[PDB]
DNA sequence: TTATCGAGCTGTGGTTGAGAGTGAG
DNA sequence: AACTCACTCTCAACCACAGCTCGAT
């Protein structure tokens, strides 16, 4: 439907312990995805609001990383 | 890079979750589309520890739903359960 | 919690070793993928 | 408690058009 | 600065099936 299929096992298969997924698996993540998507777009959307501002920018995507707690697996990664 | 999503799937899904009249920079498009590559690298860790604790081959749509769970994204398994039928 | 911080750096040990390049786990399927009748590609009988 | 085994399921890869990528306006 | 949208050309999806996988037993 959106995200390619393909590249979600592509991803997933970088992982060298992974053997095999099912045909569900990638359906499924491509939805949660859409869900996660959604959720980190909106929470940084709430900062650029917060700013008078319309234009989400990176340091949005920051501010809704780091107050978000399910978010805490990507603090390192914004800077740089 | 080709380790992501494409950024033309992941724009077009932030676009739609905002209001019509949002803007989104490029620095931030290029961010949440690594960040949501993470997401699907992380939960597959979890899946992946999952089949091999219980000595499976395979990483099926529950391993997925448990790996979202013990990592803190519960709100989500119910729409995905929904979503499959 | 301690046991987010145990799972979270998993993940990050796991980073280093992610291999992209196409590795090949069932060498039998390449062996009958390869030598097998396609119309267009896509596999037929 | 651990093991069985057949009904189901999944990895594999050339080809190509659907759609990702691109950039001047 | 981001968005538009027509254009280029990449690459995801498609298929069959031998024999591995895994839960009812």
């Amino acid at each position: 439907h959106q995200l390619p299929l393909a590249r979600i096992k592509k991803i997933m298969k970088a992982d060298e312990d992974v053997r095999m997924i099912s045909a569900e698996a990638p359906v499924l993540f491509a939805k949660a995805c859409e869900l996660f998507i959604l959720e980190l777009t909106i929470r940084s959307w709430l900062h650029a609001e917060e700013n008078k501002r319309r234009t989400l920018q990176r340091n949005d995507v920051a501010a809704a990383i780091a107050r978000t707690d399910v978010f805490d697996f990507l603090v390192d990664i914004v800077p740089r | 890079q080709d380790r992501f999503l494409p950024i033309a799937n992941v724009s077009r899904i932030m676009k739609r979750s905002l209001p019509a009249n949002a803007k989104i920079s490029k620095e931030a498009k290029e961010t949440v589309q690594e960040c949501v590559s993470e997401f699907i690298s992380f939960v597959t860790g979890e899946a992946s520890d999952k089949c091999q604790r219980e000595k499976r081959k395979t990483i099926n749509g529950d391993d997925l739903l448990w790996a979202m769970t013990t990592l803190g994204f519960e709100a989500y398994v119910g729409p995905l359960k929904s979503y499959l039928n | 919690s301690m046991d987010r911080e145990a799972r979270v750096l998993r993940y990050r040990e796991k980073k280093k070793a992610r291999k992209f390049e196409k590795t090949i786990r069932y060498e039998t399927r390449k062996a009958y993928a390869e030598a097998r009748p396609r119309i267009k590609g896509r596999f037929a009988k």
